[PDB]
């Protein structure tokens, strides 16, 4: 289940995004990363918008955490190297108060900005690695700088 | 060089101002 | 009289609580609980509190239910574990307090002296401050009311303890705090002050158009009363006023040029202190 | 069947309900029951928290039934998860007895948690909240925990001194607790200490409060005189013999920016209040 997505992860199967819907419906911890990864690994690039609106809209009730961690990838990785579409769901993850799913929105950014030189998005998520209270999304917000950084590699060691 | 000298200072000029607020937050929340 | 109140943080949650019990009906079935207090002074003490099954209808509000049995009951454990805690009243979730709302004072004046009412917001979207109460009595009017009888608005306030600051202000690290922030604090208070003065104009414009024209009852109640309101209304600009104000707020100010003054030397003390240590530290470094 | 890194779930109220009980039965070990939900095998749940008498023997469980059943028939049934008493200025370990209760419990429900508490070591920054879980000897050689992810291991903190002189591993494993907080006591609690607009308008006063700046001023004079005194008299001694007969009764520098911050403070807000009642008002 896990690396079901993996494996089919440039083809964007809608068919095995399906069953993998109802698979990460089934409100449980086991079955959480059942579908909760290779459903959007199956959409890397897909932008599939009621994708997003499953991942988040499910992500908000549960009671477990792996069935948060697995969404909190999915939606990450739903949306792949825009830099200027994301920004909404960017700035919708970071003003969250989930100790999870702001880092689930960190880790984001940083795919939305898949190695971006953009120096405004440097602002607020290098400030949120000041303010921000949780170590998790602290730590995934620090851990951004390298994924935003290609065009000016030699720039992370200064900072 | 000449033509990228004057790109690269500009792009020296904004990623070091970043910096410059940066310190501000530091500052402020060590003081917290 | 009561007069003020001092409620504790740990009531407020454990209505809350009782609230996302019998919340999954969602449309409404409105929370009221026992409240628990200490017959402190003139002023009163709120500690404690719990729950009790309520449920009423919607048409003819006068079918609500206390269960006698349940409080005598819950009360009995709560004596057994506290004889210094006690009854001083109950609560209920309404944002706004309904009609049926004195019917229930009314009933349980019997185990308290005056079974004040806890009126708690679950969702206050004024950013002022919640969970208000009230205490019912009777004002015979002039109009012939056998008996006027009404709800008290009493001034009530937040209670704090070692232990549970210690317990709560730990978790306030969930999010930032500026309570020593300097010179913030203040200026924050005057935001929301002017804020909670706007909310009011709002309201009772929002009333007295109502009542002005249309559909809202005349009454005497307040519509001579709000204009004593007005009888007030300090008119500033005048004569002698004007040396109200440049008698003392140049005194203020000069306080405040002595401080400037003394913390410009201050702060150039420390320009000779590491002007100093650098180059008499660099010519003997080289 | 096997352990993994398990996550304890709390209840906003049961802190507060721990911290009052163990804080009024301080100079003893009060004790307590703790009330939740078995999530599943990985996390746990605890939503309730509630006590009994003590004269650690409980008395009758006639308490136990009507107070669950009550429990119940008001809000709603529930499950029994856990329980908690208190270690009063203590190691926060699992006393003798405290163990002795927990062959007991596991028994009766195989995720049963202890819970340690101390009103006393807890400042009011942060709290002593502990809870373990017993472990079998039987299993002293066999592993008892599979470690399949960092959380529980080398993710949460570092075991302490004075329990780990009791158990730190054995006869139990300690277990993580975080915090779940509903949106709803989430916004009433991050306003508990503002005011109405009363305080925010308030005027203190100018004879108080230029009695006060009187005050003040008067004192900082005599800051300033031994100020001169110290500043101009720089013994060379080195910058850390300054520091040695610095403790004593010296302490110019130090009061000067203490007065003049407050001094600035009052007459600001002094002046800035006075302002807008009489450009808001009429
Ligand atoms: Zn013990």
């Amino acid at each position: 289940s896990l690396g079901l997505g993996l494996a089919a992860m440039g083809t964007a199967r809608q068919d095995v995004y399906d069953l993998l819907k109802t698979n990460l419906y089934q409100d449980d911890a086991v079955t959480g990363e059942a579908a909760g990864l290779a459903l959007g690994l199956v959409m890397l690039g897909s932008k599939n918008a009621q994708a997003i609106e499953d991942m988040v809209g499910y992500a908000q009730e549960t009671q477990h955490e792996k069935i948060l961690r697995g969404l909190a990838v999915g939606i990450a990785l739903v949306m792949y190297g825009r830099m200027e579409e994301a920004d909404a769901l960017i700035e919708s993850l970071c003003r969250d108060k989930d100790p999870i799913l702001r880092r689930s929105g960190m880790y984001t950014v940083a795919m939305a900005y898949c190695g971006s030189g953009n120096n405004k998005a440097i602002r607020r998520l290098l400030h949120v690695a000041v303010s921000d209270v949780n170590d998790d999304v602290r730590r995934a917000a620090v851990e951004s700088l390298g994924f935003i950084l290609f065009r000016t590699p030699e720039q992370c060691p200064s900072v | 060089d000449l033509y990228s000298r004057y790109k690269k200072l500009q792009q020296e000029l904004e990623f070091l101002e970043v910096q410059e607020e940066y310190i501000k937050d530091e500052q402020k929340n060590l003081k917290k | 009289a009561v007069q003020k109140v001092v409620v504790h943080p740990l009531v407020l949650l454990s209505v809350v609580d009782h609230f996302n019990r019998i919340g999954k009906v969602g449309n409404q079935k409105r929370v009221v609980g026992v409240l628990l207090g200490s017959w402190q002074k003139k002023v009163l003490d709120v500690s404690n509190s719990f729950a009790v099954p309520f449920d009423e209808d919607d048409k003819d509000d006068s079918v609500w239910f206390l269960d006698h049995d349940y409080l005598e009951n819950m009360y009995g454990m709560f004596k057994k574990v506290n004889a210094r805690e006690r009854i001083v009243g109950w609560y209920h979730t309404g944002p706004k307090l309904h009609k049926n709302d004195i019917a229930i004072n009314e009933l349980m004046k019997r185990y308290c002296p005056n079974s004040v009412l806890v009126i708690i917001d679950v969702k206050p979207k004024d950013l002022g401050l919640p969970t208000e109460a009230y205490i019912s009595v009777e004002e015979v009017h002039d109009d012939g009311t056998p008996t006027s009888k009404t709800f008290e608005h009493v001034t009530s306030e937040i209670g704090a303890e070692e232990a549970e600051e210690v317990g709560v202000e730990h978790l306030l690290r969930d999010i930032k705090d500026t309570t020593v922030g300097t010179l913030s604090q203040r200026i924050t208070n005057q935001v929301h002050g002017l804020k909670g003065l706007n909310s009011k104009l709002l309201d009772i414009r929002s009333y007295l158009e109502k009542v002005a024209t249309g559909k809202l009852p005349i009454n005497h109640q307040i519509i001579y009363q709000l204009q004593d309101v007005f009888n007030l209304l300090p008119d500033v600009s005048l004569q002698e006023f004007v040396k109200a104000f440049y008698l003392k707020t140049n005194d203020q100010m000069v306080v405040v040029y002595l401080a400037s003054l003394i913390r410009s030397v201050v702060a150039l003390h420390n320009l000779i202190n590491n002007k100093i240590a650098n180059r008499d530290a660099e010519k003997k470094e080289g | 069947a096997v352990d993994t890194a398990e996550q304890v779930y709390i209840s906003s109220l049961a802190l507060l309900k721990m911290l009052k009980h163990g804080r009024a039965g301080v100079p003893m070990e009060v004790m307590g029951l703790m009330l939740g939900e078995f999530v599943d095998d990985y996390t746990v749940r605890v939503i309730d928290v509630f006590a009994m008498p003590q004269s650690v023997e409980a008395v009758d469980p006639v308490f136990q039934a009507k107070m669950l059943d009550m429990l119940k028939q008001t809000g709603r049934p529930e499950m029994v998860v856990g329980w908690y008493h208190s270690h009063p200025g203590f190691g926060c370990w699992l006393s003798g007895v405290d163990i002795n209760t927990q062959q007991s419990f596991e028994a009766l429900s195989e995720r049963a948690v202890a819970v340690v508490v101390d009103p006393i070591q807890s400042v009011k920054g942060k709290v002593v909240i502990d809870a373990f879980r017993l472990i079998n000897a039987n299993m002293m050689v066999l592993g008892h925990e599979p470690r399949q992810t960092t959380s529980n291991l080398g993710h949460l903190n570092k075991p302490s001194i004075q329990a780990l002189i009791h158990g730190l591993n054995r006869h139990y494993y300690s277990i993580t607790i975080n915090y779940r907080k509903n949106e709803l006591e989430q916004k009433m609690l991050l306003n508990l200490h503002k005011k109405s607009w009363m305080e925010g308008l308030t005027l203190q006063d100018y004879s108080e409060h230029c009695k006060h700046n009187e005050s003040v001023v008067k004192e900082m004079l005599e800051l300033a005189k031994n100020y001169n005194k110290a500043v101009e008299e720089e013994d060379k001694m080195t910058p850390e013999q300054l520091a040695i007969k610095n403790v004593g009764k010296q302490d110019p520098k130090r009061h000067l920016e203490e007065h003049v911050d407050v001094l600035m403070t009052s007459n600001i807000v002094q002046c800035l209040a006075a302002m807008l009642d009489t450009v808001v008002f009429k």
